[PDB]
Parts: structure tokens; C-alpha cells; sequence
RNA sequence: UGUGGUGGCGAUAGCGAGAAGGAUACACCUGUUCCCAUGCCGAACACAGAAGUUAAGCUUCUUAGCGCCGAUUGUAGUGAAGGGUUUCCCUUUGUGAGAGUAGGACGUCGCCACGC
RNA sequence: GGCGGUCGCCUCCUAAAAGGUAACGGAGGCGCCCAAAGGUUCCCUCAGAAUGGUUGGAAAUCAUUCGAAGAGUGUAAAGGC
RNA sequence: GAUGGAGGUAGAGCACUGUUUGGACUAGUUCAGAUAAACUCCGAAUGCCAUUCAUUUAU
């Protein structure tokens, strides 16, 4: 679609010159992404995995998991298998869609312009982004919402050193500082 | 003036024939908890795992890999 | 709330079987397909009311 | 007095002592030791004794390593109580020590220091005794 | 990330397949291959532990298509080939596979021309 | 001979470090029309293929750092037969470890297919 | 002797490397439960730790890398897996 | 007497579970040293089960 153009066309030869790569098998990519919702909210009032949820399919066309509680913890009013938050997975085109919508549309309606921290590499070259609420999205609307939650993300590859990861990602987008 | 003083019955577990020995067919081998040893050639394994003859011939416990133990079984 | 019951056949009305259940988990009558000697077939049996 | 926190049993057997070392039969960390040459049980209260008479003789300090420990308990029952009913209980707290253990270690502090303070701990003791040195290996300083 | 060979996965499937599936010399064993282009065939004895027939997809003559109807003319080639040295009473070794897919068709094709399983 | 497959033998067969290789074969890789699939996702499993590449699996070869297999002689115990106080200790005769070591070891035996 | 406790059944130690073995010896359980928590066919692999991530904190839920078992097995403990 | 076998005791060991002493360290793992009846990576002497076996003997 918009990148394996922009890979085999400006990235490819880039990142395959700028650490000598034998191959073109060697050069990195983007296999997974992959979005969470903590709603954590499911004890008190069951409405809210539904908003969630609502909220989440439509960013993608895509109905999401849910994930449960996996063990019990009394801190949090916790039995096993507590339905707790929604989750998404995107291939193939799901995924240059959302990266484009997330680089060029979405990402700047946040202010304060921090882009994305440094001390967010896992230090084995995958990245997860960080999101405070949903309207930073032209699929959300204004008055539907009601709560000021947020979604997280991450974004995994196929890289050794993180620094390899750094630039095969700001190439792309992702307006780093 | 104590709370200990009681216990189970014995339950005669082992084996039952020896290495060696001749041996009709359904004749036990070996009564145990679970499978400390495993049925071989021409044995089979009971509902609360003891090992039993399936035909007539002579008894040889074995070494079943680097762990474990056999009992097979063989016709003359 | 677990009580011993029988199932009786429904062609021959021979009561063959013995077995248990949960009345508060199952409320309603057990109903299985079991061999009938007398008629030597498998038929429906039911639970004596 | 030391005492195990936290035991898994609260009675046990008592013997069959039957004496020689398993462990402990020469000098770790000191250099200077004190070895029983009789087996016998020992008490949380002859070892304090044995420590704090060992302690007060060497002002200056220097270093002490105690190398036995009571993890075995007692029991008794009581005067004026016929036989019969299950074990008493426990009063008290010992380990078995068998002929050829090391029980002490002192250093930092010449020989005759060293000795007139293992003198004075074997009297609170009651087993009988040598003393030993480090002697000779690959490297003992 | 590290994807896992698939050879790997699913010989830990086939150790499972075979601690029922054995063979002797009145009841051999037929095995299948399963490669990205190919799949081939073993009629296997397991006291000896030798071959009796076998046949392959592409490496003798079988083309003629190459949809999954290549398989087909491999088992219809290990049922004669078998037939002829006297072999009638086979037990099917999935591999690790499912009973599924080009592999039914040469099971299938077998069970046409002369095996009976 | 080389490679694919499928088997026996206690890892002496394993782990980690290092190199090399694409002849056929093995793989990664490319797609979802059709058989089938995701408690979301052609990721997997299923199928249609053959642009691209030896980077990863695979194969071969070097390495005794980790595991594994370890003798010999000395001890500890203990069959029989005897002696002191009998808590415990000792002497004859027979058996003999666990530790700790000298050494071994980077597999060995067989069937089928294709290529040289 | 009385008062106190105990009286059938299961698992461990005692018990002396086959089986068996006392004491008002040392420790615990049972008098049920499950219509699936039974049968069979396909498929799967655990507990933790470290790193990052918005609410969310040590610890709910995501991603990667180490991880032979340090988990699970309706219910006691042993033997098994 | 010879040959095969089942089984975890006397040792002694710290891989697993309890109990425990010194030292280095750091997150803000390590080096040594002990110990056990209900601990075990290990493991005897003897006893026990067998055998178309052998030599004496009489059950
Ligand atoms: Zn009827």
C-alpha cells in the first residue's frame, strides 16, 4: 500500500548501506501491532469493558479480545477470570493504515509536543507508544465519549540493536524528539 | 491424655514373581502407587497400576532408557 | 441435595439401572439412551417420578 | 541463649551419638581451634558460658567463630507424674557433638592470649580437649 | 521475535502419533514426508527396520498438474508399487499433519488401488 | 561420495563459543481466488505458487568453559568368629562405598531416495 | 480403679533397604463431590524474573528475552505425571 | 555354591525441602563451613524371591 513502497524505495537501501548488510533478508520490519485497554473497572460497574470495546473497534475494523483476570487478588476486589480489558492485533495492511493515521492525523492533535520518549525501547528493539485519552482520533466523536481513559500500544519488529530499531522507526514516522 | 494413636492397614505392595520365574497367563507382577515401573512386552496395567501377565512365559525386569524400569513378559 | 435414583425404560417399563444426581443442579428428570436387556436395543430411559 | 526460629517438628528421637566426626575437623577461618576428644551433648547455656569467658580475656577483641549449633530440642515431664501418656514437653535446646570436631576459632591475638582463653572455656564444658593450630597446606598464610 | 521452525513443531506431534502407530512385517508402516513442494511416501517395517516400497512426487514421473493433485498419483503409485511384493495391510502415519489435506488424497488414493488400512 | 527422509542404542549422543555452505534436495520468502481457519488477527493451521536469499533454521567442521561416563588404592559401614566398661570402644577373617581423583568424550550402528 | 480421652476407615514416620510388626508413641484426613470435574478425537504448555507502557499503585491487563518444572493435578499425605 | 532380580536402611551428601555460621557484595548474586525421624544427586554388608543348575542330606 503506502510503505512497502516507501521500504523497497527509500528505506531498504538506507538502512541496508548504513550497517552493511549482506543480505536484504537483514533488514528489519514491522511484524505486530498490538493495543491494550487497562479498564480495570469491570469490579465495580459491568458497563465498562463496553465502552471500551465500542471505543476500539471503531479506531479498526476489527471486534477486540478481552482479556480476564488470570489469577485473584484481593487489592483490587479480584476472583480469577474477572473479564478485565479489551485487546487488538494488526497485520498486513491493519498495520500501514494505523501507523500512517497515527503519524500523519492522529498523533499531533496532542499538545505539548514531546513525541515520543527514548526510554521506551524494551532494549531488544521493539517500541510501545503511550496514549492519555481517545480524542486524539478522527474516528471518535465528542459527546459519546464520557471518560478520559486511554489506550496503550506497541509496536514490534524484527531488529537486534535498538538503535537499528530507532531509525527503521522514525524513517517511517513516529515523531520522535 | 493424646490427640496421635491412629493408622491405616498394610497393604502388601511389592512384587509379587520373581525375575526368572515361569508364569500363567493374568498372574500379577507388581503392585504399586502409580507407575515406578513400567509395563513392558506382553503386560498390562490395572485400574490402580498393577502390572499383570497377558501370556504364559518367562518374567525379566529391565531398564527402560537412563530412569526407568521395565517388566516383560517372553514365551519359550 | 445429591440423592440416589433409578431410570425406567419407556417401551417395556423395566426400571434396569441404578445411579446419583444434584437436584438443585439438575432439576428436571435425567434422560439417557441405555441398553435394555429385555428387549435387547438401546432405548430411551427416564427417571421414576 | 540461641534458640532455631521456626522449627518443622516439635519432638524428636534423641540418639545414637556413636562418635566421629562427620564435619568440622579442622581449623576454617582462625588460627587457633579447641577439639573435643570425647562425644557428648552440648547446651545453649554451656555455650554462652564457654563464649563469654572465651570474650572477656581478650580485651583488644580480636575475632570468635562459635561452629556448633543446637538445632535439637528436649523434653521432660514432671515430678510426682506416672508413665504412660504421650512425650512432655520441650524444655531446652542441644547439639550432639561427636569426638574430632572443632568447636572455636579465635584469631588477631598472640598465642598466649589465644591459649589462657581456651583453657578457660573448656572448664565450663563437658567433654575434654585439645588445641589445635592450622599446620600445613597448599597456603595458610 | 523468533518464529519456530515448523519441522520441529510438528515431529513433537508425531512422537505422540507413534506411541500407538508401530509396524511389523504383516502390518507395515505407511509414513509421509510433507515438504514446500513435495510429498512423499514409506511403507515401513519397524522389527527389521527397513523399507519395503515407497514413491515420490516429483522426483520420478507423476506431473500432470500441480495442484494437490500431485499426491494422489504418489499414493496410487505406493498402492501398486506395494501390491507387487505382496503387501495389502498398511497402518497409516499422519505424520504430524491433519488427516486433512494433500494428505487424505494420497491416503485415499491407497485405499483405491490395493492397501487395506 | 553429498543431501533429503525414517530407525535402534543410558547425553561418551547434550549446552555455549567459532567458522563455512546452496549442485539437486530442505528452508525462509510471495499471495488469498477455491478446501479449511482466528474465542481479534491467512500470526498459526489450509491451500495456490516460485520473484527474491543464504541472514535465520538445516548440514559440515574447530573448541573440553557447563553438563554427562568415569577406574585404581585408601578410608566409613558391615556377614562370621572373640575381648574390655558395657553409654561406648578394640582385635582377627570376609565384603566395601559416598567423596576425591588418573582417564574418556564434540557420537556410533542400519535401511530407502536422488544427485557425483 | 475413678475423672480425662479413645472405640470403624485412609496417608506418612517409628519399621532394623522383600512382606509383616507394639505402646494412653510422633503428625494429618474421611462418613463426600462432579451430567462434567465422565468417554473419545483434534490441538496446546507451566511458576516466576528482568525491560519498557496512560490512568495503575510493588502487585489487575499488554510486548520481548531467560526459565525441567521452582506450577497444576475436586478434596489429607505419600508414590506418580 | 553359581547366576539373575525387587527394595532406599548403615554410611555420607547438600541437587530438593526445613534448621544454620562467617565474608564479599548490591536492588535499593557470590566464596567458603555445617545439620536432619517424618530431607536425598547417591548408596553397602546381610537378609528375601527365583532356576528342567550343582554337591551333600531327609524330609
Ligand atoms: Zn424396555
Amino acid at each position: 500500500n503506502r510503505l512497502k513502497e516507501k521500504y523497497i524505495k527509500e528505506v531498504t537501501p538506507s538502512l541496508v548501506e548504513k550497517f552493511n548488510y549482506s543480505s536484504v533478508m537483514q533488514t528489519p520490519k514491522v511484524d505486530k501491532i498490538v493495543i491494550n485497554m487497562g479498564v480495570g473497572d469491570a469490579v465495580s460497574n459491568a458497563k465498562n469493558l463496553d465502552k471500551a470495546v465500542e471505543e476500539l473497534a471503531l479506531i479498526t475494523g476489527q471486534k477486540p479480545l478481552i482479556t480476564k483476570a488470570k489469577k485473584s487478588i484481593a487489592g483490587f476486589r479480584l476472583r480469577e477470570g474477572m473479564p478485565i480489558g479489551a485487546k487488538v492485533t494488526l497485520r498486513g495492511e491493519r498495520m500501514y493504515e494505523f501507523l500512517d493515521k497515527l503519524v500523519t492525523v492522529s498523533l499531533p492533535r496532542v499538545r505539548d509536543f514531546h513525541g515520543v520518549s527514548k526510554k521506551a525501547f524494551d532494549g531488544r528493539g521493539n517500541y510501545t507508544l503511550g496514549i492519555k485519552e481517545q480524542l486524539i482520533f478522527p474516528e471518535v466523536d465528542y459527546d459519546l465519549v464520557d471518560k478520559v481513559r486511554g489506550m496503550d500500544i506497541v509496536i514490534v519488529t524484527t531488529a537486534n540493536t535498538d538503535e537499528e530499531s530507532r531509525e527503521l522507526l522514525a524513517q517511517l514516522g513516529m515523531p520522535f524528539q | 491424655s493424646t490427640s496421635n494413636g491412629r493408622d491405616s492397614e498394610s497393604k502388601r505392595l511389592g512384587a509379587k514373581s520373581a525375575d526368572g520365574q515361569t508364569v500363567t497367563g493374568g498372574s500379577i507382577l507388581y503392585r504399586q502407587r502409580g507407575t515406578k515401573i513400567y509395563p513392558g512386552v506382553n503386560v498390562g496395567i490395572g485400574g490402580d497400576d498393577t502390572l499383570f501377565a497377558k501370556v504364559d512365559g518367562v518374567v525379566r525386569f529391565e531398564r527402560k532408557g537412563r530412569d526407568k524400569k521395565q517388566v516383560s513378559v517372553y514365551p519359550v | 441435595m445429591r440423592v440416589n435414583i433409578t431410570l425406567e425404560c419407556t417401551s417395556c417399563k423395566e426400571r434396569n439401572y441404578l445411579t446419583n444426581k444434584n437436584k438443585r443442579n439438575n432439576p428436571d428428570r435425567l434422560e439417557k439412551q441405555k441398553y435394555c436387556p429385555r428387549e435387547r436395543k438401546v432405548t430411551l430411559h427416564r427417571e421414576t417420578k | 541463649m540461641l534458640v532455631p526460629k521456626r522449627v518443622k517438628h516439635r519432638r524428636e528421637f534423641r540418639g545414637k551419638m556413636r562418635g566421629e566426626a562427620k564435619g568440622g575437623k579442622e581449623v576454617a577461618f582462625g588460627e587457633w581451634g579447641l577439639q573435643a576428644t570425647e562425644s557428648h551433648w552440648i547446651t545453649n547455656r554451656q555455650i554462652e558460658a564457654a563464649r563469654i569467658a572465651m570474650t572477656r580475656y581478650m580485651k583488644r577483641g580480636g575475632k570468635v567463630w562459635i561452629k556448633i549449633f543446637p538445632h535439637k530440642s528436649y523434653t521432660s515431664k514432671a515430678i510426682g507424674v506416672r508413665m504412660g501418656k504421650g512425650k512432655g514437653a520441650p524444655e531446652g535446646w542441644v547439639s550432639p557433638v561427636k569426638r574430632g570436631k572443632i568447636m572455636f576459632e579465635i584469631a588477631g591475638v598472640p598465642e598466649e592470649v589465644a591459649r589462657e582463653a581456651l583453657r578457660l572455656a573448656s572448664h565450663k564444658l563437658p567433654v575434654k580437649t585439645k588445641i589445635v593450630k592450622r599446620e600445613e597446606m597448599g597456603g595458610e598464610s | 521475535i523468533t518464529k519456530p521452525d515448523k519441522n520441529k513443531t510438528r515431529q513433537k506431534r508425531h512422537r505422540r502419533v507413534r506411541n500407538k502407530i508401530s509396524g511389523t512385517a504383516e502390518c507395515p508402516r505407511l509414513n509421509i514426508f510433507r515438504s514446500n513442494k513435495n510429498i512423499y511416501a514409506q511403507v515401513i517395517d519397524d522389527v527389521a527396520g527397513v523399507t519395503l516400497a515407497s514413491a515420490s512426487a516429483l522426483d520420478k514421473e507423476i506431473s500432470g498438474g500441480t495442484k494437490t493433485e500431485t499426491a494422489a498419483a504418489v499414493g496410487k503409485l505406493v498402492a501398486e508399487r506395494a501390491a507387487e511384493k505382496g503387501i495389502k495391510k498398511v497402518v497409516f502415519d499422519r505424520g504430524g499433519y491433519l488427516y486433512h489435506g494433500r494428505v487424505q488424497a494420497l491416503a485415499e488414493a491407497a485405499r483405491e488401488n490395493g492397501l487395506e488400512f
